[PDB]
């Protein structure tokens, strides 16, 4: 077991943050933000360094640290 | 300024 903090920040620029593993899928924490949000989970991207965050990705395969950012924009076509 | 909110992620 090894914890993070990661920072996730909103079209709005609100900001909540995340503690999870390294090993944490981050499904859990799309589901969780998009729940505190009222939102369906599918009407959401979330980015780490402009990348989409999978489902099934993780802290480690992304190369995240303590206090990474992930941003959270409109599924798209919608700019 | 909103407060700070921490959530912790089971596993």
């Amino acid at each position: 077991g090894e914890y993070i903090k990661l920072k996730v920040i909103g079209q709005d620029s609100s900001e909540i943050h995340f503690k999870v593993k390294m090993t944490t899928h981050l499904k859990k924490l799309k589901e969780s933000y998009a729940q505190r949000q009222g939102v369906p989970m599918n009407s959401l991207r979330f980015l780490f360094e402009g990348q989409r965050i999978a489902d099934n990705h993780t802290p480690k395969e992304l190369g995240m640290e303590e206090e990474d950012v992930i941003e959270v924009y409109q599924e798209q076509t919608g700019g | 300024e909103a407060e700070e909110r921490i959530i912790v992620l089971s596993d």
